[PDB]
């Protein structure tokens, strides 16, 4: 549950170069596939189990 | 040897099959972004916001739309599959006779 | 990749491309040597 | 102390804070408490802009 965004999956460190304003990424199915952690500001990838 | 090496459109018949199938799948996935009249296209948003009675209404809307999308996909694949089978039957005949 | 993530998968062909090439070369060898 | 007339209703914007909605919902003091688009028991799990 990331700042209200809920789901299930495996979290890993991401190589995605988010700009400071960007909080999350999305795929073509309108599913979040990456988030910024609200406390550490680290970018995480989200993949299904 | 030389013609195939200098003609970008030479294998259009095979590329068209690849393109048609890719397009159908991309369309199917993109339909998951549709609301179909629901408050959200995201099932997790609905479940995190509403209790089961109100949630069942919103979910039913997504089920209806998503089932229709999948049925459309499958029907198109069956029709396309028949066309490919006819082509394969012709190819098999040419293998035998040519 | 993201298709898999939504329940969409691709099943591999029973015959690999190597195997199809083997069939093709057998047909060519047959034709060339025995008409 | 003073409430507005309905034709000239007041509006306050709330942001950048922690919202505990259970203290209101579990109160004995309100004759009406009706939620739309959201269930009151889930409000404490949610984030809003
Ligand atoms: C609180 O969050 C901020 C980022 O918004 C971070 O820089 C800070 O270190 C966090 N504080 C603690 C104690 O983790």
């Amino acid at each position: 549950n990331f700042n209200g965004l809920t789901g299930t999956g495996v979290l890993t460190e991401s190589n995605k170069k988010f700009l400071p304003f960007q909080q999350f990424g999305r795929d073509i199915a309108d599913t979040t596939d990456a988030v910024r952690d609200p406390q550490t500001l680290e970018i995480l990838d989200i993949t299904p189990c | 040897q030389d013609s195939l090496s200098s003609t970008p459109s030479a294998l259009g018949k095979l590329q068209d099959v690849v393109n048609q199938n890719a397009q159908a799948l991309n369309t199917l996935v993109k339909q998951l972004s549709s609301n179909f009249g629901a408050i959200s296209s995201v099932l997790n948003d609905i479940l995190s916001r509403l209790d089961p009675p109100e949630a069942e209404v919103q979910i039913d809307r997504l089920i209806t739309g998503r089932l229709q999308s999948l049925q459309t996909y499958v029907t198109q694949q069956l029709i396309r599959a028949a066309e490919i089978r006819a082509s394969a039957n012709l190819a098999a005949t040419k293998m035998s006779e040519c | 990749c993201a298709q898999k993530f939504n329940g969409l998968t691709v099943l591999p062909p029973l015959l690999t491309d190597e195997m199809i090439a083997q069939y093709t070369s057998a047909l060519l060898a047959g034709t060339i040597t025995s008409g | 102390t003073r409430f507005a007339s309905v034709y000239a209703w007041n509006r306050k914007r709330i942001s950048n804070c922690v919202a505990d909605y259970s203290v209101l919902y579990n109160s004995a003091s309100f004759s009406t408490f009706k939620c739309y688009g959201v269930s009151p028991t889930k409000l404490n799990d949610l984030c809003f802009t």
